[PDB]
RNA sequence: AUUUCACUCAUAUUAAAUAAAAUAACUCCAAGUGGGCCAUUUUUGGUAAGCAGAACUGGCGAUGAGGGAUGCUCCUAACGC
RNA sequence: CCUAUUAGCUGGUUAUUUUCGAAAGAUCUCUCAGGAUCGCUGGAGUUGAUUAAUAUAAUUUUACCAGGUAGAGAUAAUGAU
RNA sequence: AUUUUAAAAUUAUUUGAAUUUUUCUUCUUAUAAUUUAAGUUGUUUCUAUACAGUACUUUCUUAACCCACUCGUCUUGAAAC
């Protein structure tokens, strides 16, 4: 038989029953498809920083542990 | 039955009266940085990079910048939850948002006020005032302009 | 004092003024005489008329004064002529009516009762303009002209209104409406 | 009538009581509930809360992870509300003082041979009532295989959930919807 | 071994004396303000001048309608004002934000300017206070200044008279006092309403809207 | 603590003074001020009232000017209507 | 209606009866919650067979105690009065229905010399 | 752009107000449901309909109580004894 | 006898109290008396909060955006007249 | 059985001060008490100087005032012709 085609009735209170949830808004976002030749260079920057920090820490550890 | 990309955008995506033509050359000179707020206003003269109908007039943060495009994070309401959407548009359809310009001006002004307040060790209220009830005023007025009002008859 | 007899109409003198802006440093203040149940209602009426006559709303205005006007001689009978503008179910009409009593507020209460009873005009449809005491020689309505004869007297044909205590259900003999 | 959320009753979530009818664990829960009440110690409160948790939320901690977590405090004792399991990948152990619910036999023998010792929570309460020099640790609560099937359904875009399949050959859930050549991928 | 009781008693005695002095100063301030308003009005009348007084900065709001058949915006505003029952009353500080919130709830409330006597009566004979831990409040009638001192003492508000002052004059510690105070659960009016359906400002009998100073008699019949 | 009867903080004197340490002094002052004999006010009523004559004068003047303004507006409106009639 | 005898308050008497049990013999008066769809009693229509609810519960300080202000304890042996030797003032005793006359006499004797009251003291004699 | 060092930007009322805001957030397993209808306001087809089709909110449904004589949906008001 | 064949359909579906508490939208479907899936709901559990504050909000304020509905117009355009 | 405490008030003494200048003026110094603190206590009768009644408790049967439609089910909607 003929059926009710459509209605948005009660949909808003259904939505608000568990509230309108907001996005989590994390601090960091994946850089997978973003600005190549920039984030690759950023990887190089981080590697250089880590290498310098690690070599300095290793020097300190060796000179303090004899 | 008809739900094309630009369905229902007859007036929204039309140029204003006597405001037709391509964008000014100065629009291409505006500076965009990652994470700053931006307004998505569709410019119908540029067809590529055109945002979808929903995002015209919305605001979002930059998450990606390309040579002639920009990716902006916009919250869109989908029934029971808000969800983030990454819309990619050309720089003709995007504009530096002023949603936080009052915030930045307040930041700099309050900084240079607090500096001198701490210098003089004076405790100052820095928050905005939401001013409400006015004080009593002992106001003078000569009787040459206290005019009496009566409801008017019908004509 | 008989609260069953008193009404709740009072006259209020209200002065207001638009908040000064950069356009005009001192706007012209307005003053009104309004009959209302209380000062709050009088101020509401004042702002209604401010918005209707001037382009001044309560949100862009301030109240300089609001005080109740008391009748100087609340025990002297005087005649009042009141102009009035009210809208009916099919149009708007201004009419002039007359009363006589001791207080302008009492005359206004009489006016509201008469308008309700004779034209079914609710108080929300009535605008009172220009109520003023008038001399006996300028009285226009015959039902008041007849009240100003040299010596006025008539019988008391009203039926007695007794207290509840003496308004007893069963009577020994039929009372008389003649009495007097 | 009154317009209140949940008709005005505060709703808590999670365990309220111990489910295990193990008499020794019930005694331990009683003791640490008393300790958490009578002392201000968040240490004791956390231990009392964790003694109540289900099995999946007191996962085992390996000896290697225990020693790695205790590397920077050699003088303090490590408190684990789960079990301590031996790690064959670890070559050598070093002098660990560890309190735990249960120790596997191999882990216990290895710790004793290394010269540290295994403590129960009653001994921990006796010797460190407020948790001085005590580092609370827990194993990986989300490393179990059940969690690998959770989250976004396998079939949602960029979903890492394992599917439920009888076997994982080439002919079991690998054709249409998992590669571009057959309709779509993922 | 007993020095703790002695020092606690001394502290309580000093607190009592401080509250006494503060309350005396409050009474003097009330009288001085009343006299100042009277004489300033006198002077304005003597001159050819208009004296407009300040707005009262604080309003008392009574909910009039029940919990059924209300728009979601109205329900949200009611929750934010802490007006949850059909005869709840609260104090609201007056500013643009609260006034705009009150505007969209106006047909379901009546409010006005409380005056010192009715503020004192409300706090003394219908004043309940949120005593316990945060979000675990446990409504208790005042009956004593101990709980007031414990929660609000860091603002130096130990005392029901201090609460009355901070409420009547929208003092620096107003949000804290108002939030500390449980929503007033008022009785129905002794002589009844006129018509909850209609506005107080309508020429016909009505109740909802801003009653201004006329809220005092309604509170007195409802308290 | 066990809940007890909530004493009326307005009518029960002990708890009222407990809540308001200044109330006993305030009420005593009000009572002694009420206790003043009628003779002083009887002999001072005229002295107090006679000093308000200037206030009464300006007080009549303001209302007189207000009614004069109302009457002037009425007269102006009547004259305008008469002018509109022709 | 409530009945109040000393400290005892019985919030309601005349135990709830099953809906429509008055006019159907196959429906026993033992209370059953009407599940129904349009069942009058379930919807709490005025003037018909109110349903039991937790609000009728008795004050727990005087909940299970008898009109003699004592809790009843049912015994079937003389050996089941030892607990009552220390509770003679707040427990009354009742002899089990299936206890013979000999054991009943022994239990009454022991209760009396224990000054513990017996509810059904004169049964089977 | 990132990293490391500095200095310091109200917090003693809280970078506007108000908030029985953590009664939150998240995860797992699962039920029923997927014929709806009505009222105000807006609105399409129709001469119209207690007709057919939509929008918002509130209800009825799933819900009794006081009132409208009477009445699933109106008004007050939602329910332990 | 296979066979207690099958039935998206009709009927029925058995103690109490207490607590929480819906949907009659949506997408796909040889789909329209059905189903799966989302939404709404319960139970379980953890992380948090328990610090009148932060997260948070069917609310407002302040600042800044976007709109072409009501209205208005026909001499501004188009189409009428 | 280690807050029906402490204080608060009142009474009777007592110290000093203030002041609206006092038979309820206030503020403390000490003592002893009381309750207005610190949720009802007292007196007199009766039951009754009984061992089950004409009283008291209770069950049942009848009235009387007010109220009350047939349950289960499908259904938007069942007391349903």
């Amino acid at each position: 038989a003929k059926s009710k085609n459509h209605t948005n009735h009660n949909q808003n209170r259904k939505a608000h029953k568990n509230g309108i949830k907001k996005p989590k808004k994390h601090k960091f976002m994946s850089r997978k498809g973003l600005d190549p030749n920039f984030f690759r260079n950023q990887k190089y920057c981080l590697k250089g920083i880590q290498k310098k920090k690690k070599e300095l820490k290793l020097k300190a550890k060796q000179e303090k542990n004899n | 039955k008809s739900r094309g990309k630009r369905s229902g955008t007859r007036y929204k995506f039309s140029k204003k009266f006597r405001k037709h033509g391509e964008c000014t050359a100065n629009k291409y000179l505006e500076k965009l940085n990652y994470g700053d707020y931006v307004d998505i206003v569709c410019d119908s003269t540029q067809q590529k990079g055109m945002p979808f109908n929903y995002y015209h007039g919305k605001t979002g943060k930059i998450f990606h910048i390309t040579k002639r495009g920009v990716g902006v994070l916009v919250n869109k309401r989908v029934k029971h939850r808000i969800e983030q959407k990454k819309v990619c548009v050309r720089i003709e359809h995007v504009r530096k948002s002023r949603c936080n310009e009052d915030f930045l001006l307040r930041k700099i002004k309050n900084a240079e006020l607090i500096k001198e307040a701490k210098l003089k060790n004076e405790h100052i209220n820095i928050k905005r005032k939401t001013e409400g009830p006015k004080p009593a005023a002992m106001i003078k007025v000569p009787p040459s302009k206290i005019i009496t009002i009566e409801p008017l008859p019908f004509y | 004092i008989d609260n069953s007899l008193n009404t709740n109409i009072h006259q209020y003198h209200i002065v207001g003024r638009a908040i000064p802006t950069a356009k005009d440093k001192n706007p012209n203040v307005y003053r009104m005489c309004i009959f209302a149940k209380n000062d709050t209602n009088a101020k509401s009426r004042f702002w209604y008329f401010m918005k209707k006559i001037n382009k001044l709303k309560k949100s862009n205005g301030e109240l300089l004064a609001c005080e109740q006007i008391k009748e100087r001689f609340p025990l002297r009978v005087k005649n009042y002529g009141v102009l009035l503008r009210y809208d009916s179910r099919t149009g708007t009409h201004n009419m002039y009516k007359e009363f006589r009593d001791t207080t302008k507020e009492g005359a206004i209460a009489q006016l509201y009762s008469e308008m309700a009873g004779r034209h079914r005009a609710r108080a929300s449809s009535i605008n009172i303009i220009r109520i003023s005491e008038i001399s006996s020689s300028l009285v226009r309505r015959p039902h008041i002209k007849q009240l100003l004869k040299r010596r006025l007297r008539f019988p008391a044909l009203h039926l007695p209104t007794l207290q509840k205590e003496y308004r007893k259900k069963f009577a020994s003999k039929r009372p008389s409406t003649y009495r007097m | 009538g009154i317009a209140l959320k949940n008709v005005g009753r505060i709703k808590k979530h999670g365990r309220k009581h111990l489910v295990s009818k193990n008499p020794y664990l019930r005694l331990l829960v009683k003791l640490y509930n008393f300790l958490a009440r009578r002392t201000n110690a968040n240490f004791n409160k956390i231990i009392a809360k964790r003694l109540i948790m289900p099995k999946r939320y007191r996962p085992p901690l390996s000896l290697s992870k225990l020693q790695y977590h205790m590397a920077n405090h050699p003088n303090d004792i490590a408190v684990v509300v789960g079990s301590i399991t031996d790690d064959k990948r670890l070559f050598s152990l070093k002098q660990l003082k560890v309190c735990a619910l249960r120790f596997t036999e191999t882990a216990r023998k290895r710790i004793e041979d290394a010269g540290g010792e295994c403590l129960t929570f009653d001994q921990l309460a006796l010797k460190y009532p407020t948790g001085k020099k005590c580092v609370l640790l827990r194993g990986p609560t989300k490393a179990r295989t059940a969690e690998k099937h959770f989250g976004k359904a396998p079939g949602k875009p960029k979903s890492k959930a394992r599917p439920y399949v009888r076997s994982k050959g080439r002919k079991f859930e690998k054709a249409r919807g998992r590669r571009k050549s057959r309709a779509y991928k993922k | 071994a007993a020095k703790k009781i002695k020092t606690l008693k001394l502290i309580n005695k000093k607190k009592r004396n401080d509250l006494r002095q503060r309350t005396l100063r409050y009474e003097e301030e009330y009288e001085s303000e009343r006299k100042k308003i009277i004489e300033l009005k006198r002077e304005a009348r003597k001159n050819n001048c208009f004296y407009r007084e300040a707005e009262k900065k604080v309003v008392f709001v009574i909910r009039l309608k029940g919990v059924n058949k209300l728009p979601p915006k109205v329900r949200s505003v009611f929750r934010l004002l802490r007006l949850l029952q059909v005869h709840n009353g609260v104090f609201v500080k007056v500013n643009k934000a609260t006034k705009e919130m009150l505007k969209i709830v106006e047909p379901y409330v009546t409010y006005g300017y409380p005056t010192l006597s009715t503020v004192r009566k409300l706090l003394y004979k219908r004043g309940y206070v949120r005593v316990g831990k945060v979000r675990r409040y446990a409504r208790k009638k005042i009956q004593d200044n101990a709980d007031i001192s414990k929660h609000l003492g860091k603002y130096n508000v130990h005392g029901i008279e201090d609460m009355v002052y901070q409420l009547y004059t929208c003092g620096p510690v107003f949000k804290k006092v108002n939030n500390f105070l449980w929503a007033f659960k008022l009785k129905p009016p002794r002589k009844g309403f006129k018509a909850k359906r209609h506005a107080f400002n309508e020429p016909r009998p009505g109740d909802w809207g801003n009653r201004e100073a006329h809220i005092n008699e309604l509170i007195n019949r409802m308290i | 603590k066990k809940r007890l009867q909530n004493k009326n903080s307005l009518t029960n004197f002990a708890v009222r003074c407990r809540l308001n340490p200044a109330y006993k002094l305030l009420r005593s002052l009000a009572v002694l001020r009420m206790r003043k004999s009628i003779l002083e006010k009887s002999k001072n009523k005229k002295e107090k009232r006679v000093q308000k004559q200037i206030q009464k004068k300006e007080l009549q003047k303001i209302n007189h000017d207000y009614y004069k303004g109302v009457a002037k507006a009425v007269k102006k409106k009547k004259k305008r209507e008469e002018k509109k009639a022709k | 209606a409530v009945k109040k005898v000393g400290k005892i308050i019985k919030k309601r008497t005349k135990k709830f009866t099953r809906f429509q049990s008055n006019r159907f013999m196959r429906v026993k008066p033992a209370w059953r919650k009407p599940r129904g769809i349009d069942c009058r009693v379930r919807r709490r229509y005025k003037g018909t067979n109110l349903m039991p609810s937790i609000g009728y519960g008795s004050n727990k300080k005087t909940k299970f105690l008898l009109p003699n202000n004592k809790y009843k304890y049912v015994v079937k042996n003389v050996k089941e009065m030892e607990p009552l030797i220390m509770n003679h003032t707040k427990y009354c005793v009742q002899i089990a229905h299936n206890v013979s006359s000999k054991k009943r006499k022994q239990i009454i004797e022991r209760a009396k010399q224990m000054n513990v009251s017996v509810i059904n003291a004169k049964a089977r004699l």
